[PDB]
């Protein structure tokens, strides 16, 4: 099983350092699902409305940023789906 | 400012009388036959040789190396005022004994030494000694003056159009103190003046009388909104402090004379009650004073973030647009503020029915962003028979009264208004209960309070405040209590925010007027500054002078209150405000809107960067505030506090320190190309926290700057904790991992602390639910241990990164945690900067651990 690179070409890391809650890529590409990278983005799939991107700092911050609520998965804030 | 509104010393009849007494042989002498050594104190009678008025001197040696001097009349016609509620406790005494004597001298020893007090009988004099070293003298210039209560403008007196019936006649008290070897003094806020106090010999004394001064000017000794009667003397050899416990109008004279500084306090009424705090170090003085008046109240974490305010946000929609603007422009903010226009025609505890019809929904919208709100509540109550607050206070007789017995009525924002008597504890209890969620309708747990105009400001009153002859609880005159009226407001408000929570939630209250002991109740700010470069500059000496006297939670309006700052000025004010304790932008009603995203992107980006630097240092800011809360040590510090023997730091006020780890010299000149940074300390190093460049002290370094520069340096030997994941507010960040910044000393060592709790309750003291971590570096090992084992906390916070400045490349890095196998960590090293970064230690902050560089 192969390792992961980075969309900017700044290095390559083992596959266990993708979404491990530490920032290893200068462009933040290794942490799409966490709040670890300052310049990352989290993708809200948002079925039933427009898909949206939010800042990585708004993942598990306790605030509901996606209408589907998937940005809050381990924060103590439960977001109801509101894409209607 | 219009100076004719405010008395000079000559226009204050008691100031004129006192100041006319010039240095010479005192007519007071001590009757040594009357000497008595009691359980707590020494009492001896004093007599004026010409008038034969009899005074009583109560002399006390105190635990923690302090002396208290109290002088009152022997048989007074009526009682004199003694300041209540400011001392946190009855100060523990130390036994006095007579260790020397002659026909004109009694020498007293405090406990078993080395402190001694010589009481000279004729003329009356006091000398305080450590062993055979003279620390300080009392009445050495012979300036003791004590106007006894004569049998009922020395009496009735007029100023401008205002009349003082003055029923008790001249009653002022004054006393002088001599500081051998001291050439610098600091303290006695609030004045828009330099940190090092100036000699008053050829001009006005410093005035201490809480007053509302419209468009106040710089570098003058006029009294401002708060008064803390504490003066600090510093030399290469010792530190001392004088605490003149008096609540009436007080003037302070300062003269220099081998080097010596003399200090003379002159007060309108009450007794003489002064505390001499003998050090010897400045941190000993901090401790001595803290034991008397208390320590800085631990702020809830959110109040150490960024506050966005102005006079005024228009309606609920405006407030929510401001909230959304921060998030749309990726800028952190914790609190949005609501000035006087949010209420119904300046009737406090109300909401405008059109512009704020659903306050709970507004607060609920802010809670979902995990942000707070502050609403202003002033202590003047509109005289309005439809206003429920006014009807209750009038029906229960809780108002300040006039001599005829009717409730005092003055003028303020709602027009004609009455003033609750906050010196009456029944009134304070009423006020506190008013903040319960049932009484303050529309309030919610994320609504906090701002007390303004609590000098009190009275537009038609003398010097814009209350008449000297208004009457308060117990029959005391307003002239007796003036300077603690605001403190009572701040205290009652703060206790109300605690009570409405059932005693669980910590308060946040900002207050404009203040006194000794105000540090116990929240924050203060320097009132109505102006959008000008010199007002930006003066924020440092003003907050520094408040720091030295216990008020660590200080700030100035970012941007200036009056007028419109130019974009370069606003950026510099943000960078300055981001490194000062209370961090709030505020603005006058007629100024242009200056929310930070309304500027061009270059100014926006520099402002965003300053906000990010602030939010990342919150763990550091929070720890300094915990140390201020436990020890009495100031958060913002003059350089001479950290380098007491470097005489070139004694006057510096374009630079300051945060604890002992960060030295700050913000840019405060338009178009500056550089700054001159004095880095102190023999064999001390400093790290440019932007370039990681190391610099060797002592030196003056020319640092080039751009618009984005905030000149900040970390001291070698310190460890600073940061949250590198900046989010939209502090509530969002308070479970996030910490990064540790280790600046290595020249000996390869460093240390620092970290405090943690839930961020807002009193559980840290009632349940010991907190963490105090000590991080230490030496040899080649970083160790985390507990600095207080009583503290336990359930927290997800972990150590995600360690940044070490001044280190070589290791061959391996090894982590050891109790409960875990020995782990290997990867790292990066820049040979150009000698910066070492340890990747993802992954360890809980509650755990003990060590990292070794091989
Ligand atoms: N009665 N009425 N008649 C009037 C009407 C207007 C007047 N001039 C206003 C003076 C401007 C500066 C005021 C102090 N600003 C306070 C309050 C506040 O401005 C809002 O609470 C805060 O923003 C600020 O922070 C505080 O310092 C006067 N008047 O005699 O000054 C009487
Ligand atoms: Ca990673
Ligand atoms: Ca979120």
């Amino acid at each position: 099983s192969k390792p992961f690179t980075c969309l900017d070409g700044t290095a390559t890391i083992p596959f266990d350092q993708v979404n491990d809650d530490y920032c290893d890529c200068k462009d933040g590409s290794d942490e799409p699902g966490t709040a670890a990278c300052p310049n990352g983005s989290f993708h809200c799939t948002n079925t039933g409305y427009k898909p949206l991107y939010i800042l990585s700092s708004r993942v598990n911050d306790g605030v509901c940023d996606c209408c589907d609520g998937t940005d809050e998965y381990n924060s103590g804030t439960v977001c109801e789906n509101t894409c209607r | 400012v219009d100076r004719s509104n405010f008395k000079t010393c000559d226009e204050s009849s008691f100031c004129k009388r006192q100041r006319s007494i010039r240095p010479g042989l005192s007519p007071y002498r001590a009757l040594l036959d009357t000497l008595q050594l009691g359980p707590d104190a020494l009492t001896v009678h004093l007599i004026h040789e010409v008038t034969k008025v009899l005074l009583v001197l109560e002399l006390q040696g105190l635990q923690k190396d302090m002396t208290r001097i109290r002088i009152d009349e022997l048989e007074p016609r009526r009682p004199r005022y003694r300041v209540p509620d400011v001392l946190v406790a009855d100060p523990p005494t130390a036994r006095l004994s007579v260790s020397g004597r002659d026909d004109n001298s009694v020498e007293l020893t405090v406990a078993e030494g080395p402190y001694k007090i010589i009481l000279t009988a004729q003329p009356f004099r006091l000398d305080l000694l450590e062993d055979r070293s003279l620390l300080l003298s009392v009445n050495a210039r012979g300036l003791m003056a004590f106007e006894h209560q004569r049998a009922p403008g020395a009496w009735e007196e007029t100023f401008k159009t205002h009349s003082d019936s003055k029923p008790y006649g001249p009653t002022s008290v004054g006393l002088d103190f001599s500081l051998p070897g001291m050439e610098h003094v600091y303290g006695i806020p609030e004045h828009a003046d330099s940190l090092r106090l100036k000699v008053t010999e050829g001009g006005e004394p410093y005035r201490l009388y809480n007053l509302d001064v419209f468009q106040y000017e710089l570098n003058n000794p006029m009294a401002l909104y708060g008064s803390v009667p504490v003066l600090l003397a510093h030399s290469f050899h010792r530190d001392l402090g004088i605490f003149w416990l008096n609540a009436a109008e007080t003037w302070v004279d300062i003269s220099s004379n081998t080097p010596q500084t003399d200090i003379r306090w002159m007060s309108e009424s009450g007794i003489i009650d002064v505390f001499l705090m003998l050090g010897p170090s400045v941190f000993d003085v901090f401790r001595q004073y803290a034991s008397l008046t208390g320590t800085q109240a631990l702020p809830p974490l959110f109040s150490l973030g960024y506050h966005q305010s102005r006079w005024n946000y228009r309606d609920e929609a405006d407030v929510l647009e401001v909230d959304q603007g921060f998030d749309d422009h990726n800028m952190p903010c914790d609190v949005i503020w609501l000035d006087i226009e949010h209420a119904d025609g300046k009737r406090y505890f109300t909401w405008d029915p059109t512009r704020f019809p659903q306050p709970l929904n507004m607060l609920e919208h802010l809670a979902s962003k995990r942000r707070k709100l502050v609403a202003i509540v002033d202590p003047h109550i509109k005289v309005d028979s439809g206003y429920r607050v006014h009807e209750e206070l009038r029906n229960h007789g809780l108002y300040v009264k006039t001599r005829d017995g009717s409730d005092y009525e003055g003028w303020c924002w709602p027009g004609s208004a009455s003033y609750p008597d906050f010196t009456n504890p029944r009134m304070r209890a009423w006020w506190s209960n008013m903040f319960s969620f049932d009484n303050y309708e529309g309030s919610a747990p994320n609504l906090y309070v701002w007390n303004d105009m609590n000098e009190p400001s009275v537009f038609n009153g003398p010097e814009v405040t209350m008449l000297k002859d208004a009457v308060h609880y117990g029959g005391w005159e307003h002239r007796d209590i003036h300077n603690i009226y605001g403190l009572y407001v701040h205290m009652a408000t703060a206790d109300g925010l605690i009570q409405r929570s059932g005693g669980i939630e910590r308060p946040f209250v900002l207050s404009r007027a203040f006194f000794s002991g105000s540090q116990r109740f929240g924050a203060v700010w320097t009132g109505d500054n102006t959008a000008e470069w010199d007002h930006l500059k003066i924020s440092i000496p003003m907050c520094l002078s408040l720091a030295l006297v216990g008020l660590s939670f200080c700030g100035a309006d970012v941007g200036g209150f009056f007028k419109n700052p130019e974009p370069e000025l606003l950026v510099r004010w943000y960078q300055m405000g981001a490194y000062q304790p209370f961090f709030r932008a505020h603005a006058h009603l007629d100024t242009g809107r200056r929310e930070p995203w309304l500027l061009a992107s270059q100014y926006q980006d520099a402002i965003r960067d300053a906000l990010f630097q602030r939010y990342s240092l919150l763990p550091f800011w929070y720890t300094l505030f915990y140390q201020a809360h436990k020890e009495g040590f100031p958060v913002m510090r003059p350089l001479w506090v950290q380098y007491p023997e470097d005489m070139s730091t004694f006057s510096i006020e374009d630079q300051f320190m945060l604890g002992d780890a960060l030295l700050i010299h913000p840019v405060s000149d338009a178009g500056a190309h550089g700054v001159q940074v004095y880095l102190p300390g023999q064999e001390e190093v400093w790290y440019d926290i932007q370039s990681y460049q190391k610099h060797h002290g002592p030196q003056t370094l020319y640092l080039p700057v751009t618009l984005s520069s905030i000149p900040v340096f970390q001291r070698g030997g310190t460890i600073v904790p940061r949250w590198m994941r900046v989010r939209r507010s502090s509530d969002c960040m308070k479970d996030d991992p910490i990064t540790l910044f280790v600046a290595l000393s020249p000996q390869g060592t460093a240390q620092g602390e970290l405090f943690l709790d839930d961020g807002h309750t009193f559980n840290y003291q009632t349940r010991h639910e907190f963490l105090l971590r000590r991080f230490s570096f030496s040899g080649s090992t970083l160790v985390s241990s507990s600095a207080d084992p009583k503290g336990h906390l359930e927290t997800p916070i972990w150590i995600e990164r360690v940044v070490i400045m001044g280190a070589g490349k290791p061959a391996a890095v090894v982590l050891q945690t109790k409960g875990s196998p020995e782990s290997r960590l990867s790292f990066q090293h820049d040979p150009e900067t000698s910066v070492l970064i340890l990747r993802k230690p992954g360890v809980s902050v509650a755990s003990d651990w060590s990292i070794h560089l091989r």
